[PDB]
C-alpha cells in the first residue's frame, strides 16, 4: 500500500555551541589540542521545523557533508531515518529502525513513497500491535542485516514539562557512517538549550554509499480503525526538528583531568 | 619487557591502572604524544606504560 497527501503546503533559530564530539579514540587529560574535521560552525542559523505534531508532510531535506540532527520528543514518536539520493529502487539506500522492540539497520534498494508513514493498528487488546504498513511495500532485493540496542531511550514520557533530549550526529567519511549520539536531561523546556556537552561514537558502518538525501520516520495511529476517516486528516507540516550542515574547521579543544570535553573554540570564528 | 598488543609494539614496564577511562576510550597518549597507557585485548584492565 501507499497514501500520499495531495494537499500539499522555515523558522530559522540559532544553535549556540552544540557538536562536539571525541574526534578520535585517544584519551589526553588537562591539556589542549586542536584538530581540523568537520564541525557545526558556532552561531550558524538552524532550521526549526513546523513546531506542529492533524498535520504531516513529504518535505526534501538535502544531505550534504554530515548532518546534526536534534529532535527532542515526548514518548518516542520518532522512529526512523531514511538515507539516498534516488529512492526508486535504482542504486542502494540506507534505512534506520528506531522502535521499542530493537534497531534494525538495512541498506535496500526499496520502493520508497513519496511520504513513507503508517497509517491508521485496528484492535487486539488496548494495545500498540503494528497492523497496516505503507514505506516500501515492494523492492526487497536485500540480504543485508543488522542487530544492537536501540539507541533512542524508552517511551511513555508523559510529563508536562520537556525532560529528555536527544542529539546524533551522522557522517560519511570514506564510506564509514558515523553516529555520535547523546541522551541528555534537560528541563528549560524552551528550543535548543544553552549549554556545552560532548558527543560520543558508538556507531560505526563501513558500507560505501552516495547520499545526497535524507527523510526520517515516524509512527502512530491516525484512525485506529480501517472504515471510519481512513486517511484524511493531515498536511504538510509533520513535527518540529533541528537540522544543522558541518564545515570542515579548525576546533582547538581543551580536556579536564577526567578527559572529559569541557571546553572548545573555534579559531576563524573571531 | 617487550610487549605487542595487535599491532603496535613497545618497550617498558607495566603499572596497574591509577585512572577511570571511558568505556570505548583505550589509549592513553599523553602530552608527548607518545603511548604511555593502554588496556587488555582480552580483559577490561587499564595498563601504563
Amino acid at each position: 500500500q501507499c497514501v500520499n497527501l495531495i494537499t500539499r503546503t522555515q523558522s530559522y533559530t540559532n544553535s549556540f555551541t552544540r557538536g562536539v564530539y571525541y574526534p578520535d579514540k585517544v584519551f589526553r587529560s588537562s591539556v589542549l589540542h586542536s584538530t581540523q574535521d568537520l564541525f557545526l560552525p558556532f552561531f550558524s542559523n538552524v532550521t526549526w521545523f513546523h513546531a506542529i505534531h492533524k498535520r504531516f508532510d513529504n518535505p526534501a531535506l538535502p544531505f550534504n557533508d554530515g548532518v546534526y540532527f536534534a529532535s527532542t520528543e515526548k514518548s518516542n514518536i520518532i522512529r526512523g531515518w531514511i538515507f539516498g539520493t534516488t529512492l526508486d529502487s535504482k542504486t542502494q539506500s540506507l534505512l534506520i529502525v528506531n522502535n521499542a522492540t530493537n534497531v534494525v539497520i538495512k541498506v535496500c534498494e526499496f520502493q520508497f513513497c513519496n511520504d513513507p508513514f503508517l497509517d491508521v493498528y485496528q484492535k487486539n487488546n488496548k494495545s500498540w500491535m503494528e497492523s497496516e504498513f505503507r514505506v516500501y511495500s515492494s523492492a526487497n532485493n536485500c540480504t543485508f542485516e543488522y542487530v544492537s540496542q536501540p539507541f533512542l531511550m524508552d517511551l511513555e514520557g508523559k510529563e508536562g514539562n520537556f525532560k529528555n533530549l536527544r542529539e546524533f550526529v551522522f557522517k560519511n567519511i570514506d564510506g564509514y557512517f558515523k553516529i555520535y549520539s547523546k541522551h541528555t536531561p534537560i528541563n528549560l523546556e524552551r528550543d535548543l538549550p544553552q549549554g556545552f556537552s560532548a558527543l560520543e561514537p558508538l556507531v560505526d558502518l563501513p558500507i560505501g554509499i552516495n547520499i545526497t538525501r535524507f527523510q526520517t520516520l515516524l509512527a502512530l495511529h491516525r484512525s485506529y480503525l480501517t472504515p471510519v476517516d481512513s486517511s484524511s486528516g493531515w498536511t504538510a507540516g509533520a513535527a518540529a526538528y533541528y537540522v544543522g550542515y558541518l564545515q570542515p574547521r579548525t576546533f582547538l579543544l581543551k580536556y579536564n583531568e577526567n578527559g572529559t570535553i569541557t571546553d572548545a573554540v573555534d579559531c576563524a570564528l573571531d | 619487557v617487550n610487549f605487542n598488543f595487535n599491532g603496535l609494539t613497545g618497550t617498558g614496564v607495566l603499572t596497574e591502572s591509577n585512572k577511570k577511562f571511558l568505556p570505548f576510550q583505550q589509549f592513553g597518549r599523553d602530552i608527548a604524544d607518545t603511548t604511555d597507557a593502554v588496556r587488555d585485548p582480552q580483559t577490561l584492565e587499564i595498563l601504563d606504560i
